[PDB]
């Protein structure tokens, strides 16, 4: 149960998936995956494998949680 | 994937 997400801002945000290669869990918003419905059979990190994903993105939307509660 | 969701309700 390792929340290791690339909004570096690692906390329990509601919705994670957990990556297939390392078991670390990732925030599905902060990878672009706004419901299970987005989520692929088939799944990895950006650490187990790079991607092109936003992480100032994932952080503004991370933090912004964070500022509100 | 394997996910995990918490849902919050109020009724
Ligand atoms: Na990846
Ligand atoms: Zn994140
Ligand atoms: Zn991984």
């Amino acid at each position: 149960g390792i929340i290791t997400c690339i909004c570096d801002l690692n906390d329990d945000d509601g919705f994670t998936i957990q990556c297939d290669h390392c078991n670390r869990w990732q925030h599905a918003i902060c990878y672009g995956i706004k419901d299970i419905g987005m989520a692929p059979d088939d799944y990895l990190c950006n650490s187990c494998d790079p991607r092109e994903v936003d992480i100032n993105l994932a952080r503004k939307i991370q933090q912004e949680r964070i500022n509100v509660k | 994937a394997r996910t995990k969701q918490t849902a919050r309700k109020s009724t």
